[PDB]
């Protein structure tokens, strides 16, 4: 299609159930435009879901293909981000499917949720057309009953539990992603800008936080450094995808032939130009290493690497 | 793993042994493609066997009991002879005020 | 005296509903209430239960499921901070130790 869509109301809006995991989760939703302006966003998670402005904002990316994380690393990532997400008043901003970082994501708030009280304000930003199951969501100011059960073999994906709140995007097309990007970049942005309820004169917070990754994700690294209000992040070593080349390559500062990794076009690609336009300005990223280095804990690492 | 054995074949095994870790930490794992109407199955085994850990982690797995549960799968689970023996039969012969058959389905309405 | 007290605490039940049912004038005068009967014959509110509407009673559920959750939650709280269930678990942790 040449970008032909038909502009319509919202269709689908209101809660979900999530039948399947012995959890009793609801979880708020609404379906809005590909290019909706972000004070109509701002007001509706402020007005109409009951949410205060908060004191810290959590910006997740990662990889979008399912991974694993080795035991003793997922633990120290899980509940340090639970920790530094329930101490302070926190939007955990996610992808919202149930794949990659998301799924990691879900189980640590999963851990949680049985040992704490207190809910944990995730917002799950997901493009309207990967969801599995369109259907059941097409119910409109009601609550609408959604399984959790995964099919192998439907070549889409379920959303996550465990999430507080929802915000699909959709630009016509279905079963592709590139309809949410844009509209979580402005919504970080728009609040980004809000004033605290201290008087000084400073907006929230941001920090955004890297497990694995891939070519992308160091793009959208080098959008969060370059932004008018510079923004810090906070990688992992021990992921293995592009998050440890961050990791390598914050080592030995200023061996250019080690390009050859083979994660995506192996030789002769163009990953290089914006890795060194990152790394001139190393003084927002910060790498947290399991035992290696300081910041053992990763609620230590994301509350230093923001002030 | 020298069953040769699919998934619902090995999640039988785990069921007949009563070992609910085995299950947890080899059975259920990322992509094991479970066909259609298998969970389910398993499901209505481990409700009948009396494996209220197998009931957790199937419902922690994805089943959800709103679905499962119809009016035929109820009526089996009331005339099963797996699991420790129970006192239904002779408060059914007494509400039917004897004259009981033998091997006699027990319905719904004898239920209420 | 504890037996008492508990027994007439569950009797005042059986007191209040057995005014409920008896008719309004007393028995001297009950002749004309049984008259009424009896033209009623050839013819709850409130008192034992309250009818709510639908709303209500999403919300009287979702109270209850989380006054049943923090229940559990409390409880499994109060029983892990024990000092019989610190003791045994100091005392494994203690042997794995040592054979490590």
């Amino acid at each position: 299609i040449s970008k032909h869509t038909q502009l319509s109301p919202t269709d689908a809006f209101g809660t979900i159930e999530f039948q399947g995991g012995g959890h009793s989760n609801k979880a708020m939703y609404v379906r809005v435009s590909f290019d909706t302006k972000p004070d109509l966003l701002l007001h509706l998670m402020t007005k109409e879901w009951q949410l205060e402005l908060p004191k810290l904002l959590i910006s997740v990316h990662g990889g979008l293909q399912n991974f694993e994380l080795q035991p003793k690393l997922k633990q120290v990532f899980g509940k340090g981000l639970i920790k530094a997400a329930m101490t302070t008043g926190a939007w955990i901003f996610t992808g919202g499917v149930n794949t990659g970082v998301i799924r990691h994501v879900g189980d640590a708030l999963k851990d949680h949720a049985s040992k704490s009280r207190g809910k944990i304000c995730t917002i799950g930003i997901a493009p309207w057309g990967i969801v599995e199951n369109q259907e059941d969501l097409i119910g409109r100011d009601v609550v609408r009953p959604y399984q959790t059960m995964s099919n192998p073999m439907s070549k889409l994906t379920v959303l996550n539990s465990m999430h507080s709140h929802f915000i699909l995007a959709d630009n016509g097309t279905t079963g592709k992603y590139g309809a949410e990007v844009k509209l979580r970049r402005q919504l970080e942005k728009h609040i980004s800008l809000q004033k605290i309820n201290t008087r000084i004169g400073q907006g929230v917070p941001v920090v955004a936080l890297i497990v694995e990754g891939g070519p992308n994700v160091i793009s959208i690294v080098l959008e969060y450094l370059r932004d008018t209000p510079p923004v810090p992040v906070v990688v992992c070593d021990g992921s293995g995808r592009a998050s440890d080349i961050l990791a390598f390559g914050h080592k030995y500062s200023e061996v250019t032939i080690q390009k050859t990794f083979t994660y995506t076009r192996t030789q002769a690609q163009h990953l290089f130009i914006i890795l060194m336009e990152c790394m001139k300005k190393k003084e927002l990223i910060t790498v947290f290493r399991m035992g290696s280095e300081g910041h053992q804990d990763i609620d230590l690492a994301i509350l230093t690497a923001l002030l | 793993k020298g069953a040769n054995a699919s998934a619902p074949d090995q999640l039988s095994l785990a069921l007949a042994w009563n070992r609910v870790d085995i299950a947890r930490s080899q059975i259920f794992i990322y992509g094991q493609q479970w066909p259609v109407g298998s969970l389910e199955q398993a499901m209505l085994d481990a409700l009948v066997l009396d494996r209220v850990d197998f009931v957790k982690l199937l419902i922690e797995n994805g089943v959800s009991m709103h679905r499962f549960l119809t009016i035929s799968r109820l009526e089996e689970l009331y005339n099963t002879r797996h699991g420790p023996s129970n006192t239904l039969y002779h408060l059914v012969r007494d509400v039917k005020k004897g004259n009981l058959p033998p091997d006699y389905r027990i319905s719904l309405i004898d239920i209420g | 005296k504890s037996i008492s007290n508990q027994v007439w605490k569950f009797q005042r039940y059986q007191l209040i509903m057995t005014f409920h049912e008896r008719p309004v004038l007393p028995p001297p005068l009950i002749i004309f209430s049984h008259m009424t009967m009896i033209f009623q014959h050839v013819c709850r509110d409130y008192g034992l239960k309250l009818f709510i509407t639908d709303d209500e009673l999403k919300k009287v559920h979702d109270f209850e499921e989380q006054c049943i959750e923090e229940y559990f939650r409390e409880k499994d709280d109060r029983f892990n901070s024990s000092n019989d269930e610190r003791i045994r678990v100091t005392s494994e942790r203690v042997e794995n130790m040592s054979m490590r």
